[PDB]
């Protein structure tokens, strides 16, 4: 069962995207063929594209799938539920900048006082064990499920509270709710794997089997998952023409290799 | 057209309410017929006088940067030790940083030669070599790491709350600190007049709840 959304935010939000899709360029993504990831800390891939080979910013790329995916799924999402516990104050102490409880409870105030809204066209569950005043006790019980198959890494999940306080707008309903999309995207993008010296002796073998554990990982999830949902519904904005290189046209290099 | 209830509800408190006087030279004393949700709050006079300096500034910043009129004074002797990566990711966003004054050139062990840069960032700077380099990357890392949006000149009232999220960090910390340096402070003495003034001027503030530093402005005591 499918809710009709008329918010006006809403529609002046989904005209942004339309009017800045570029149709040359999604002909590429709706045509790719996925060779495999170039580079996990800059986040880079290969796919090629007729016969032309292509060098991707996924992170970038994905950024903008989830984003659009949050815009045409708004407020009909399915959710992720979360021995186990999430409480919001407990991931807000990794930032040394809110030292204080002052500038912890603004953030958790900010969320809190929406979670109607949250919960209802994003499906950001906001639960309270106790009685409203009490933000300690303020936990997170679901996300939104924006693509089957797929589940965000919840690295990014301390980031993802903190800058939805600190960087989102509450006071403007179309820059609430694009800063919350966004807040959405920048959660669900694939992390970055920081490159770690495998020929370095100084280094542990469990430093060096997890950095290629999250290799093969990355790997196994652009191409099991992100990248056939890129193929089968991204829409490639304008903005992103720097974010997609030809690194290789394959038919002039079929004659440096003809004649064996 | 549709809209959602919660949004307007924040803004309709303090239209609502007259100002009783300051308490201990460091709040103003509020008062809210239809009081279902909102009766006595304390306001921080800091926090208050902040706010509204801080919005002032954040509006003379993005018209001067929408309006192309923002200031970039020439620099000399300014050139940065850059890694390949750093070039490549400066090269990447030359565009993009001339847009808040920082004008620059990328030659070749790289180097950054820095040629316009704006007077609040110049003040800043004050020859430091290394922290222009660190305050420049945490703004390309923001951009390449999509946690700041680039600024878009497309669109052209001029809302500056629509492209403050655009706003570098740098930028950010220097109109806080100039705001936070400005405002009335505990212990200064206010006339009941002053109070209404301030409050005033908070109540048309486009975020009047909060201070420069994320942290409340005003406590409801009823
Ligand atoms: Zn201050």
């Amino acid at each position: 069962e499918r809710v009709n959304v008329n918010l006006t935010s809403i529609k002046k939000l989904r005209e942004k995207v339309d009017d800045s899709i570029h149709r040359e360029l999604t002909d590429i993504f709706a045509n790719l063929n996925y060779v495999g990831v170039v580079d996990e800390e800059r986040r880079l891939a290969a796919i090629q594209h007729d016969l032309k080979l292509f060098l991707i910013d996924y992170g970038s790329v994905c950024y903008e799938l989830f984003y659009q995916i949050g815009l045409t799924d708004f407020a009909n999402f399915g959710k992720i539920n979360l021995s186990d516990d999430i409480v919001l104050y407990n991931l807000l102490s990794e930032f040394d900048e809110l030292n204080d409880d002052a500038s912890k409870e603004k953030i958790i105030s900010k969320i809190w006082d929406m979670s109607s809204m949250l919960n209802e066209y994003y499906s950001i569950e906001l639960v309270n064990d106790g009685l409203d005043n009490d933000l300690k006790s303020v936990k997170l019980k679901s996300l939104p499920l924006l693509l089957k198959g797929y589940i965000p890494s919840l690295v990014k999940l301390p980031f993802f509270i903190y800058r939805l306080g600190k960087e989102v707008d509450w006071e403007d309903e179309q820059e609430c709710l694009d800063g919350i999309l966004r807040e959405i995207a920048l959660l669900y993008i694939p992390d970055m794997v920081p490159k770690v010296d495998t020929s370095d002796a100084s280094l542990s073998e469990d430093e060096k089997a997890q950095f290629i554990n999250r290799k093969e990982h990355i790997s196994s999830l652009l191409e099991h998952v992100l990248f056939p949902c890129i193929k089968r519904r991204f829409l490639a904005p304008r903005h992103i023409l720097k974010d997609v290189v030809e690194i290789a046209n394959l038919p002039d290099l079929y004659k440096v290799f003809e004649r064996c | 057209g549709k809209t959602i209830t919660d949004f307007s509800i924040s803004r309709s408190v303090l239209a609502k309410y007259e100002v009783i006087n300051q308490v201990d030279k460091k709040f103003i004393l509020i008062r809210c017929q239809s009081i279902h949700n909102c009766l006595l709050v304390l306001v921080d006079q800091h926090a208050c006088d902040e706010r509204i300096r801080l919005e002032e500034l954040f509006y003379s910043l993005l018209t001067e940067v929408v309006t192309g009129t923002f200031v970039a004074r020439d620099l000399k002797d300014c050139c940065i030790e850059v890694d390949r990566t750093e070039a490549d990711l400066f090269k990447h966003y030359q565009s993009e940083f001339k847009k808040w004054g920082i004008g620059y050139e990328t030659i070749e062990t790289s180097l950054l030669e820095i040629k316009t840069l704006p007077e609040m960032l110049t003040s800043k700077y004050n020859g430091d070599k290394d922290y222009l380099k660190m305050v420049l990357l945490q703004h390309a890392h923001d951009l390449k790491d999509f946690k700041k949006l680039p600024m878009d000149l497309s669109h052209f009232k001029l809302y500056w709350w629509k492209y403050s999220s655009c706003v570098p960090t740098v930028f950010h910390e220097i109109l806080n600190s100039k705001a936070c340096r400005s405002a009335v402070m505990f212990g200064d003495e206010l006339t009941r007049q002053e109070c209404i003034i301030l409050i005033s001027k908070l109540s048309r503030c486009h975020n009047p709840f909060e201070c420069a530093h994320g942290r409340p402005s005003m406590v409801p005591i009823a």
